[PDB]
């Protein structure tokens, strides 16, 4: 549908993003992924309404890639999440929107510590330990407040988005066909798979 | 007698920047075109100025579209607008009437860019500075008269030509196919004629890293020819005149 | 001008001095064509007083 | 408020042959019950064995001809006296229509003529935009009266051979120029009978290898 | 002298220059002569190849389905003028479902050559039409002048040579006005007042373009072998 | 309406319906759902008729300038991309598509995407769009199967249109298949669905709750 | 003779004759006068044919 | 038409810019004016000029206010003034007075003005104005400040200076009269007395123009009651008070 | 503004070409010489000035992509205006239909830049000549074009532009051959010091080499390695 | 006619060059003398005004110096009006680059922003350049401190010690005999002073004429601060170097 969750250990910023895409009445793709790289340790994972989700991923992109050709030079993801909000803000004032909530996950080459920011289709940007968004935030947040401590591996981190999933296979009252999980670490961004 | 204008005359009454448009056609290089009743051959003289030179993606042939195909020869810059516009305007017409557009009719739109330099009025909006210094071979095949061949010029002018050189040889060699040509020749025979004319105004060798080759059939359309059939073509035309 | 090609045939022979020939060549022509025709052109009287002309 | 299009009725009815072409049209033109005009055609020729009519709402209807003769004008001009074909012309209607799509016109558009191979072509477009080639499309407001009864007389549409039960359906023929008269007065009389924005007067474009031919009938006079 | 580089500037001698050099452009061009009668119009012109190999240029151009323009200078510049005239005759079947007077249209034309000539980086038009038409008032034959003057004749040339036409149209002056309806007489006269502006060239099978437009005819070019019985 | 296509070992299948429907009343029965948008792309029509029939032509003229550009043939998911920020322009304006661009390149492979008003653009490998695209899944997935012949591949296209066209009010009159290959789109005809069901009938022996 | 001076107009009396001294005539033709017109102007370099 | 998009100053080959050098010759061709500022006040002053007897001096104005706390006095030519004195009453509302509610202080007014110059030393059609202004004022923070705006369009802060005709001879006068503690009423003094030697004409308190930027008047404010804003610093003085301070020479 | 800048000579030219062609002679010099499997470009880089930093001084080749390099000889600061155009190309090709550039399609359109400027009412045009170079995408086969304010570009096996063009083009005439470039990407680098030393000359604080390897490998060399080079060649010879 | 009264600014010399920028180059050579010498532990920013008199408010000038940002201050040389422009220009684009990144900006991205908009001027417009030389002290974090100079032309090169403006030929070469890699901002302070002093045109140098500020990371916290000295702690400091 819509769901993308945000878990940031001490290490490592796991963003997770859903593998159905439902457009009518039906399922079209039950095989799919809503992720785009802004940089080589910066990822943005995606969802909210019909079309303005892939329009939005690449415009951003081009734009992040833009500089970090030009300069050579990374961004914070500090930086990045400024650019996107600072987007977002001013499409509410113009006559064509985009409803879109992003979670922007990267790892800072200068501090060398995870950064998670949260933004709306407002856009307002909040840096957050962990965060979520539409109606599936609700069910997952009660259980990262139990069960987070700062001071995780990268392994632990795995083990809790186990929770939340196993969660929103009982209560959530549709579909989302599990989800691809992404580890946005210091030496790239690497793929695995949860069961 | 003055030229501090822009858009001006001329005691004589032509366009003054046109005057000395058509005299930097001078410094062209070949294009040569025959047209025949079996289709239209281009042939060009591509140049090479040093030998470190890839003369090979250096081309000065174009295809506008299936069935009309092209030769430049002037100064090749002003010659990049000029084929875009030709491509889009022959794609608009395919559009609006699912039809292939006459030769002619293309030539006729060309024709009217070639002129639009100015400081901006009229009814056709200035924007060039100065006007095109390109010629161009447009050669093609519609179904309404066969084969054609034009002469599109930076004056605003075009006229269907049987056979006509372009560029620096362009004496040398319409000298030439005045005497040589008849009304109906096969389309080898054809291919052998641009290559002797080609070989008098020669200021190289003609080998296929500088001559290139390219028909327009109805049936095959435009189709370059590669410089395996280049190749042997040239050797022919060595053999030819070696049995005379 | 009929004046820069006198300067061409001129300088054809000049070349035939410096490389030691005596009879000239297509060679030392287009030796003398470049020198002349590119070197000069900068300098060429054509361009300006065509103006008046 | 203002509400902009209104409606005028008539009934249109483009049959494609094999070496002739019928597009025909009754000339009643009415706003809601009362009978404005008796007799006002709306089948018009172009020329090029073109005949056009964007049946419906008049005054759309009339600006889709109006455009579409400046159209074969300016076309004739800048082509050295090109011969419009069926092909060309049907994508430019296309155009022509499509480009209002944001304050769309109301009618339903039908061309006819021969096409480049000496058959007939017919063409119908949707007021919007897209077109698709026709034996039948009638339009018009008694369209699903006319329509239905010109499949089971050309196509021979769900009839088997006598006395087969289903085994093999019936041959199709070749319509004389002569049979299809017959066939377009016949609709236009059950018609009439049956609908009431359809009468007075059916005027039948015919077009051939030699000329358009303009035939007109009366019909019920209400 | 430093009064001939643009189009603004007078001129001691009330002049302007430029627009008297645009006027030698018609000078330096081909014949083509009209003559009209009470009935019919007739352009009569003289197509130019360059070479042998080369095609003949179009001289007149079909303005509209009663009107037809015949060039006799700068090919570029009548191409721009010919769209101008067919848009005002379109324009005029539009909106008011009349035919383009022959009188009306020449005042149309008008004012486009003067207003870009009273303009800075603009230039005069450097071609002169022969305008024919047949309206409601009958059979008018336009000489449209580069200059933006436009005058009616019964019979005019503009081309080189041109005088020679003239005079040719000038002796047969009254006796041409009076034969109507027989079209193939007044083409025979325009041939040969178009013959006294030769100076060995002839006039063949692809020389001669012809077009005439008359009360009973509706606009036709004849070319080819259609003007092979009319030589 | 129901236009499905598949990918599998020889390239794509595609398959349409031609029924064009106004609602109660059926339009006409041969309605074109496949747009020849050069001689290496199809795409299928679904939405709204005349907004797919269009820019489809006009797609066509951005392929041939594409292809004389930069002298090569065009790339399936370059063609899908140009069409998708057409459409992203007319949202708000209220312009309803439904297309599938099919093609098969030999540097890619069978690509199909599907480009949406919305600026949606999904590849896939199974698609069924239409007022009726949920019927014609359920046979299509149960008997899919990549590793498959050309013959088995257009039998299994026409069936799974059958399925649709028989419950599906709009859906009928004529379906057309086609058969993308490298090389170009073959055309494998037409066939009434009015007749293929009798054959489909007595052959599989399907259809057990319809008459006969 | 168009915008001519009388001292123009002189002009092609004598160059009417010189043309005819050329072909060898014994008298001077018309067509040999306007070719003078034609040689006093200053545009002798004539068509080049974008004129046509 | 416009066509004139190309700019008349352009670079001298030997360097300088041709059309502000100029322009600064028309400068010194008019009347004579200084400042001199104190510690509490700036004192400026001017000589009317007029054609003959039968113009009047009582309508005419040379020393004008742009805000209350701000005032200008110019030499050079009178047209260029007169519209440029205008566009900086203009700028000084448009952009601090919709925008931080109240008159800019004195270095930010002069920087805007600068920036009018600027505009056209540069663009097409324009020459530069033929004006030089000092620009006289009160800010709360730079204390009371003198500028000279110029042809250029560079600012100097001042401290006593003298522009127009007479402009040489003037600044030696200043220069050795110069304290580092005037009061404004000393000011006066030497203001007057050097204004006196560059006059060789009529000397009246009707052909000598002089304003100070003082210290408040609350009877120029216009009412009374709201404490928090404090009359027009300018005034600009009538003839009879001037006439008696010119008898104290 | 409206004004031509760009005029039509008498001759047959325009005159604002031809000084933009004497304008890239009064620049520094830059080299290309491609390898079976990479491209170099190297560029004399000035130091008559010193105190002049290395870090922060910008290069004579700006990386567009990650697989085009530019080099430019001619005027420095108009330089910085084609790039500007030209990276922005290359995101926008990947933006509407995908694929990074194509090295063709990169000089095609900046060759359209320059030959708009030479055409267009209010600009004069460019006195910058560039060598673009690079990969294609998924292929590796060395592309080195050279395009020119004329608006007219070349594809070279091996080609300079620059002060003293014809001097070096002559050199490398007799040591680059076309049938066989240098085996190795190391012979490569060799040929391109042993090019630059002639003109050049004046240590080896003043050459530039970036060598790029097929799969958006570009490196830049540290001036150890340089040195390594010159010397070798040096007593070589 | 208005074509008459054109300069044309914008074309090229025979040489293939810019009159007008090679002109306005001329004209700074007149202008006041800028130098900046980049310790590493600073940049000490110090220019001699052109102009002097004692009637001159000299105390609160600041003329020279002129802060973009927080962390980035230039110091001016040549046409002030038309610098006055830009750094206003400047100042709007810093401030830019912090709203919309939330970022500092480096001192190579505002110093390029700079370079282009002069490099717009002597590109089109037929309009004169902006005659202005720009030393731009700056800190980031990235690369330290960065030094930078930028002409007329708009072309940047970066520097650890440069001179603009009157005597560059003379200052320059100084630079060179003294300055170290060690260095610190005690060293530059005393070399900036005495640069100046030997291209001086007055009898003897003084602080009333002298403008003079820093940026030192030496200031608490590891922050870096801008300091621009008052004069009368330039007149302090001028005690201590023993230059009166």
């Amino acid at each position: 549908m819509d769901i993308i969750l945000g878990i940031r250990v001490q290490d490592s910023v796991i963003l997770a993003s859903s593998k159905a895409v439902t457009r009518g009445i039906s399922v079209l793709k039950d095989s799919d992924d809503k992720t785009r790289q802004l940089s080589p340790h910066t990822l943005m994972s995606f969802a909210g309404e019909a079309g303005d989700t892939v329009q939005f991923a690449e415009y951003i992109q081009a734009n992040i890639q833009l500089y970090s050709i030009r300069e050579d030079y990374e961004l914070s993801p500090q930086a990045v999440s400024s650019f996107v909000r600072q987007e977002l803000a001013k499409s509410i004032r113009s006559r064509r929107p985009y409803q879109v909530n992003v979670l922007i996950g990267g790892y800072d080459k200068k501090k060398n510590k995870p950064e998670l920011y949260q933004i709306d289709y407002l856009g307002t940007k909040v840096e957050l330990p962990y965060g979520a968004h539409g109606y599936s935030g609700f069910y997952t947040f009660s259980l990262l407040d139990h069960h987070y401590r700062p001071d995780m591996t990268t392994e632990e981190g795995l083990d809790l988005l186990k929770l939340c999933v196993q969660e929103l296979e009982k209560r959530m009252p549709m579909d989302f066909k599990g989800v691809i999980v992404k580890i946005v670490d210091k030496d790239g961004i690497r793929q695995v798979d949860d069961f | 007698e003055y030229d501090r204008g822009v858009s001006t005359f001329s005691p004589e009454g032509r366009l003054f920047q046109v005057e000395y448009s058509l005299e930097a056609i001078k410094l062209g290089s070949t294009a040569i075109g025959i047209a025949t009743k079996e289709g239209v051959v281009l042939g060009v003289e591509k140049r090479a100025t040093s030998p470190l030179l890839e003369s090979d993606s250096i081309e000065k042939i174009v295809e506008i579209d299936r069935h009309i195909g092209c030769a430049m020869s002037g100064l090749t810059a002003d010659a990049r607008s000029m084929i875009e516009h030709a491509r889009t305007a022959a794609v608009t017409h395919n559009l609006y009437y699912d039809e292939d557009i006459n030769v002619e009719s293309l030539t006729q739109s060309v024709c009217d860019l070639a002129l639009r330099f100015g400081e901006g009025a009229s009814g056709e909006e200035r924007l060039m500075s100065r006007p095109f210094g390109v010629a161009l071979l447009i050669a093609g095949h519609d179904a309404d008269d066969g084969y054609q061949l034009f002469h599109a010029e930076p004056s605003g002018t075009f006229y269907r030509y049987n056979a006509k050189a372009i560029g620096s040889g362009s004496e040398g060699a319409q000298a030439e196919l005045l005497n040589e040509w008849h009304s109906s020749l096969t389309l080898k025979e054809a291919e052998l004629l641009v290559l002797k004319i080609l070989k008098q105004v020669m200021e190289e060798k003609l080998d296929e890293n500088n001559a290139q080759l390219s028909c327009i059939t109805k049936q095959d359309g435009f189709k370059i020819y590669d410089n395996e059939k280049t190749a042997e073509l040239i050797k022919e035309l060595k053999e030819k005149e070696a049995a005379e | 001008t009929g004046a820069e090609l006198r300067s061409v045939c001129t300088e054809a022979g000049m070349f035939a001095i410096r490389a030691r020939r005596k009879v000239a060549t297509e060679k030392d022509f287009l030796k003398a064509v470049d020198k002349v025709i590119s070197g000069y052109k900068k300098f060429s009287s054509t361009s300006r007083y065509m103006q008046y002309n | 408020q203002f509400n902009p299009y209104g409606d005028n009725g008539g009934t249109i009815l483009g049959i494609a042959g094999e070496d002739f072409a019928v597009l025909a049209g009754d000339t009643r033109n009415i706003t809601d019950y009362s009978i404005n005009s008796r007799y006002e055609p709306k089948v018009f020729d172009c020329g090029d064995n073109i005949v056009m009519s964007a049946n419906g709402f008049a005054a759309d209807g009339d600006a889709l001809v109006k455009r579409f003769k400046n159209s074969v004008k300016w076309y004739h001009f800048d082509h050295n006296d090109k011969k419009l074909s069926i092909n060309s012309a049907a994508r430019n209607i296309q155009h022509l229509l499509y480009g209002k799509r944001f304050f769309p016109y109301y009618v339903h558009t039908i061309i006819a003529g021969l096409d480049e191979d000496g058959k007939g072509a017919v063409y119908s477009f949707d007021p919007v935009g897209s077109y698709e080639r026709e034996q039948c499309r009638a339009g018009g407001a008694a369209a699903s009266l006319i329509m239905p009864f010109l499949d089971n007389q050309v196509n021979f549409k769900n009839q088997y051979e006598p006395g087969t039960n289903g085994k093999v359906k019936k041959p199709l023929k070749y319509l004389s120029v002569e049979e299809v008269i017959k066939l377009v007065r016949d609709s236009f009389t059950s018609a009439t009978e049956r609908h009431i924005q359809v009468g007075d007067g059916l005027e039948i474009l015919i077009v051939t290898k030699d000329g358009v031919r303009k035939e007109f009938y009366e019909l019920k006079r209400d | 002298n430093n009064y001939d580089g643009d189009t603004v500037t007078f001129s001691p001698t009330g002049r302007l220059f430029q627009v008297e050099y645009a006027l030698e452009a018609i000078k330096q061009g081909s014949v083509t002569v009209g003559l009209r009668s009470n009935t019919h119009a007739v352009l009569v012109a003289l197509k130019r190849n360059a070479d042998e190999l080369s095609s003949y240029q179009k001289k007149i151009i079909k303005c509209d389905e009663h009107m037809g323009l015949s060039l006799a200078g700068l090919a570029p510049d009548a191409r721009v003028l010919s769209n101008y005239l067919r848009q005002q005759c379109n324009y005029s079947s539009l909106v008011f479902n009349r035919k383009l007077a022959v009188e009306r249209a020449g005042h149309l034309l008008c004012d486009k050559a003067q207003k870009n000539t009273q303009s800075y980086g603009g230039r005069p038009y450097g071609v002169g039409l022969l305008i024919i038409g047949y309206d409601k008032s009958g059979a008018h034959l336009l000489e449209f002048q580069p200059s933006g003057n436009v005058t009616e004749l019964y019979g005019t040339a503009i081309g080189a040579r041109s005088q020679g036409a003239k005079t040719y149209l000038e002796r047969t002056l009254d006796t041409f006005i009076k034969i109507d309806g027989n079209p193939d007489e007044l083409i025979k006269a325009g041939v040969e007042a178009i013959s006294q502006s030769l100076r060995d060239e002839s006039l063949t099978v692809d020389n001669l373009s012809i077009a005439i437009v008359g009360k009973d005819t509706p606009f036709t070019i004849y070319d080819g072998e259609a003007v092979a019985k009319y030589i | 309406t129901t236009t499905l296509a598949f990918r599998f070992q020889g390239g794509i299948i595609v398959a349409v319906d031609s029924r064009a429907t106004a609602g109660n009343w059926v339009a006409s029965q041969t309605v074109k759902k496949v747009i020849e948008i050069n001689p290496f792309l199809l795409g299928t029509m679904a939405g709204g008729a005349a907004d797919c029939q269009f820019w489809e032509t006009w797609l066509g003229s951005q392929c041939r300038l594409h292809e004389l550009r930069e002298k090569e043939r065009i790339s399936v998911a370059a063609a899908s991309k140009i069409l998708s920020n057409l459409v992203y322009q007319y949202k708000g304006a209220g312009l309803s598509m439904g297309t599938m661009i099919c093609g098969y390149t030999r540097k890619e492979g069978p690509t199909i995407y599907y480009v949406d008003s919305d600026g949606t653009r999904l590849k896939g490998d199974i698609f069924c769009v239409g007022s009726g695209q949920t019927f014609a899944y359920g046979v299509l997935d149960s008997n899919y199967k990549w590793d498959l012949s050309v013959e088995d591949a257009l039998y299994l296209g026409k069936r799974s249109i059958l399925a649709a066209a028989h419950r599906d009010a709009y859906s009928g009159g004529s379906v057309n298949l086609y058969h993308v290959t490298e090389d170009g789109w073959i055309y494998h005809g037409n066939h009434d669905v009015g007749e293929l069901f009798w054959k489909v009938k007595e052959e599989e022996g399907s259809f057990n709750n319809v008459i006969g | 003779t168009d915008e001519f001076n009388g001292a123009q107009l002189k002009a092609v009396t004598v160059e009417a004759g010189m043309i005819a001294l050329r072909n060898g005539q014994s008298s001077v033709k018309h067509e040999d006068f306007v070719e003078g017109i034609s040689e006093v102007q200053a545009r002798k370099s004539k068509s080049v044919s974008f004129y046509a | 038409t416009d066509r004139y998009s190309f700019s008349l100053t352009t670079f001298s080959p030997s360097g300088k810019l041709g059309q502000i050098d100029y322009a600064l010759t028309a400068v010194k061709q008019g009347v004579t004016s200084l400042g001199i500022k104190a510690t509490n006040g700036v004192v400026i002053a001017t000589e009317k000029k007029s054609s003959s007897p039968l113009a009047m001096s009582e309508t005419l104005s040379k020393v004008s206010l742009l805000t209350p706390d701000i005032g200008a006095v110019y030499s050079g030519m009178g047209p260029d003034y007169r519209v440029l004195v205008d566009k900086s009453r203009k700028v000084a509302h448009t952009s601090y007075k919709r925008i931080y509610g109240e008159y800019p202080p004195t270095k930010l007014l002069v920087s805007e003005v600068a920036k009018i110059m600027q505009e056209a030393t540069q663009s097409g059609g324009v020459r530069p104005f033929g004006v030089s202004l000092l620009i006289a004022g009160h800010d709360e923070f730079n204390g009371f400040s003198l500028y000279q705006v110029d042809p250029s369009g560079s600012y100097f802060p001042w401290k006593a200076t003298a522009i127009g005709k007479g402009s040489v001879a003037a600044k030696t006068f200043l220069e050795k009269r110069w304290n580092d503690e005037l009061e404004l009423e000393d000011a006066i003094h030497i203001a007057l007395l050097t204004l006196k030697e560059s006059v060789e004409g009529e000397f009246n308190g009707d052909t000598i123009e002089l304003a100070i930027i003082g210290d408040e008047n609350p009877d120029l404010l216009g009412y009374t009651g709201i404490p928090t804003d404090k009359g027009p610093r300018f005034r600009k003085l009538t003839s009879q008070e001037i006439n008696d301070r010119l008898e104290a020479l | 503004y409206d004004r031509a800048l760009s005029i039509f000579s008498p001759d047959g030219h325009i005159f604002q070409v031809e000084y933009a062609l004497e304008a890239v002679k009064r620049g520094t010099c830059a080299v290309g010489v491609k390898g079976k499997n990479c491209v170099v470009l190297g560029c004399e880089r000035r130091s008559t000035l010193k105190l002049q930093d290395t870090r922060i001084t910008p290069s004579k080749v700006s990386k567009i992509d990650s697989h085009v390099v530019l080099s430019f000889s001619g005027l420095n600061a108009d330089s910085r205006i084609l790039i500007e155009k030209a990276r922005v190309e290359a995101q926008s090709h990947r933006l509407t239909l995908e694929d990074p550039v194509t090295v063709e399609y990169l000089t095609r359109y900046v060759a359209g830049v320059q030959q708009r400027y030479t055409q267009s009412g209010g600009v004069r045009p460019f006195g910058v000549s560039t060598l673009i170079a690079g990969f294609d995408p998924r292929d590796d086969e060395p592309k080195l074009y050279q395009t020119e304010p004329s608006g007219i570009y070349s594809s070279w096996s091996a080609q300079t532009i620059g002060r003293n063009s014809k001097t070096v083009r002559e050199f490398l005439e007799k040591n680059y051959d076309r049938k066989e470039p240098p085996a190795t990407v190391e012979e490569c680098v060799k040929l391109t010091v042993r090019s630059l030393l002639e003109v050049v000359q004046t240590g080896a604080k003043n050459i530039e080499i970036t060598v790029v390897k097929p799969d958006s490998d570009i490196v830049a060399l540290s001036s150890e390695e340089i040195n390594q080079y010159v010397t070798q060649i040096e007593q070589e010879k | 006619g208005s074509r008459r009264y054109d300069s044309r600014t914008t074309i090229f010399s025979p040489e293939g060059r810019l009159y007008q920028v090679e002109y306005a180059l001329e004209s700074i050579s007149h202008a006041g003398t800028a130098i900046g010498i980049m310790a590493s532990d600073g940049i000490v920013l110090a220019a001699e005004r052109k102009v002097t008199s004692t009637l001159l408010e000299q105390d609160t000038s600041t003329e020279k110096l002129y802060k973009l940002n927080d962390k980035i201050a230039v110091a001016v040389a040549g046409l002030t009006a038309d610098a006055e422009i830009l750094i206003n220009t400047a100042r709007i684009h810093a401030q830019n680059y912090l709203k919309t990144y939330n970022e500092d900006i480096p001192v190579e991205i505002l110093v390029r922003r700079l370079s282009d908009i002069k490099q717009g001027y002597t590109q089109h417009g037929g309009l004169r350049p902006f005659g202005v030389s720009f030393i731009y002290a700056g800190y980031d974090d990235r690369y330290g401190y960065q030094l930078y100079t930028s002409n007329p032309s708009g072309n940047y090169t970066g520097w650890k010690a440069i001179s603009v403006g009157a005597n560059t030929s003379a200052a320059q070469t100084l630079l060179q005999m003294d300055y170290k890699d060690d260095m610190k901002v005690d060293d530059a302070i005393e070399l900036a002073l005495k640069t100046l002093s030997k291209t001086t045109d007055s009898s003897a140098l003084t602080y009333d004429r002298l403008e003079f500020a820093t940026i030192r990371k030496g200031a608490n916290d590891g922050e870096v601060y801008q300091k621009i000295f008052k004069p009368q702690e330039i007149k302090d400091i001028l005690v201590k170097t023993g230059i009166t």
